[PDB]
């Protein structure tokens, strides 16, 4: 197998667990990245381009997969359960409801995996339309690699859901706007805010 | 701020 | 079971398949396009059967997105640009400057190159483009489970159309399913586009507020 | 002097529109909020003597912050709280829920605070209100100059009106002029929130792409 | 100009004599420096805490480069004159997205500012007004700096009987342009962050700064 | 709101 999700699979549990977060969520991806079967085969230059440019829909792929314990909640990698009266008082309302509605209860609904989650990750990561790539097209062929492998396993394991690989696949386009919505919300709290914003500029 | 402070 | 039969929604496609002959440009193909939104919908099987409290939702969220996949699928057929419905076929210079310079981009990379790279058709257009119109996530519906059920359908129908086509690849489907993902973003973008431009020039607020009649300084 | 802009008239203004989940509310009352504005600037004098369609463009232009004025000097008898024309009043808390805080919080520190804190009154307010009216800054203005010079005509009286009532203020009139910039402020920052909970609109946004 | 005097400033004032928005950018670090020199020469300014004191250049920072760039564009017809020693126009600005933020400023603040003649010890009088700005945030002493505000304007109001006797309503003139300035400030700030959220995978600079090189550590 | 929309279909 070119790509296994065993190998995929490995990565998820290898990483299982107001943010001054992510100096972990940096070690997590990276570490989880790694033993993704190939992409440290790329040219290193295009494995931080990846990192980088799918960093917010990896996390968020992450906290949802674990929230499905979780009654009408989201558990963050800190471990700390968020609710909706948190939440929505905290100006998230917005994208909270729709985590779980859009991606969490699907999980639920569907008992997604951890080597189906993993390989969704990873199709996530290994994205071609990342821009600056060295070569877009070796990236297509890994991610054309892992839905392969992902087709297959849902087979073997899931014969009476024929339908799953794509329902699988269909959760991507949620997780995406998600991502985007979040980072509207991220731009609007820093303009919106406190003091003076463009502070910001690192020089 | 930091930066700012060098005057 | 090809319930939902390709062939119908081919069919479908070209049914607005467009007679022969700024953002403002682009700000008259939607509405006018109702039209050819409207009539598209209506011909895809088992849809009308929504109930119509529901089968509106659709309409308006599917809808920036429907429209985009169409001019995109357009333009495979063009080199460096995009045609509306409109006719009118629009250039990289003025929609840079236009401003939606950055929207158009992403449009040419993300969207029509991938769609001609592949050789995407109308029947695979169509396809995808149902696909968004079912949309469960959607807000307001009395049967959302019962879209879900109905979008599954359609995919269903859709991997094995690409079977028989196409025999010598088969990963077609995970791919053209993969192009919803940009298809979903770059529809996220274009209202980001939209607002700002509402936002950042005069008498924003007119809209919010919502249609003009201080001519009545006269009662 | 007065004569070309009377305050006493400015005044007369104001007193003829005083009112006889806060972002609800606030919608819910624009067609009153209509009467309000246009009412009140018939009563500005030579407002009326502009083109229709020069009214047009100021009203709709400072259509914001002339609200925004309003409601913050009512708010003054009110404590740490927002009185609105509806005549519900908001709070902190009750604002924070709503994700405006961060401008229910300025409209008092920048605003409703230092106004309290000059006692600024009717005719200064309507003064401050009238040369918002008047912004020649205002795009497609028939010809801007009617209006910069009918600007120009509220601060000279509203100048030497500071002077006979305050003598002791010479400080007055400058410090007026002044929160002008904090009301301009506000005003984008609410419509920035206006639009962000459009865009981030939950349900189905572009609803609003009517024809 | 009792306590603040005017002519201080102008020597303050005087002290600083392809796509235009990576103009501002790249170039902006050396007016980091434009900026304190001319912060470090007003009057009272020096003198208030240090707490206090930067946080009325961060907050001043937006309007004061625009103020000045406004006032130099004076000199010309139709553009816009950077620090930099760079000249933009409309045509040009109008094609990196810009474009409406630079009418306005045109048509908003240079051409009022000067259809009024506005001059230097104008120019420097509004920019100390906009300095002390006591609407700034956690100042620990605020009730401070609103003082050291009148101080300023009351000199400009006196400055402007001088110069310009004939006309009254000058001072008052002047002052109804910090609005146009506070508007044109944050408006930019939305082009900014637009381009930011538009443009690219942008969690970066939120994401504090890039590091992952040792990604593979 | 927009109901022109239940018009055509
Ligand atoms: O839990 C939430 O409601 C929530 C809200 C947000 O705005 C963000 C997140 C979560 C992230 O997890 C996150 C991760 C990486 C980069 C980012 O910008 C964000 C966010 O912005
Ligand atoms: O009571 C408040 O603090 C308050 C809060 C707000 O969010 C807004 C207002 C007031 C407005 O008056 C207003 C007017 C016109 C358009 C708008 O978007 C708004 C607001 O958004």
């Amino acid at each position: 197998e070119d790509m296994p999700v065993e190998r995929i699979l490995e990565a998820e549990l290898a990483v299982e667990p107001i943010c001054q977060a992510a100096d972990k969520q940096l070690f997590t991806l990276v570490e989880w990245a790694k033993r993704i079967p190939h992409f440290s085969e790329l040219p290193l230059d295009d494995q931080v381009i990846l990192l980088r440019a799918g960093w917010n829909e990896l996390l968020i792929a992450s906290f949802s997969h674990r929230s499905i314990a979780v009654k009408d909640g989201i558990l963050l990698a800190t471990g700390l359960h968020v609710h909706r009266n948190s939440a929505h008082s905290a100006g998230v309302g917005a994208i909270f409801d729709r985590v779980l509605t859009e991606l969490v209860s699907k999980m639920r609904d569907m008992q997604m995996d951890k080597t189906e989650l993993g390989c969704l990750r990873a199709i996530v990561l290994f994205n071609p339309d990342s821009k600056g790539l060295s070569n877009p097209a070796e990236v297509e062929a890994l991610r054309e690699k892992v839905y392969a492998s992902l087709e297959a396993y849902c087979k073997h394991k899931y014969p009476e859901q024929p339908g799953r690989f794509a329902k699988l696949l269909l959760r991507l386009p949620a997780l995406r706007s998600i991502g985007l919505k979040c980072l509207e919300h991220l731009f609007f709290f820093k303009l919106i805010g406190d003091t003076p914003i463009d502070t910001f500029l690192m020089e | 701020n930091m930066g700012l402070e060098a005057i």
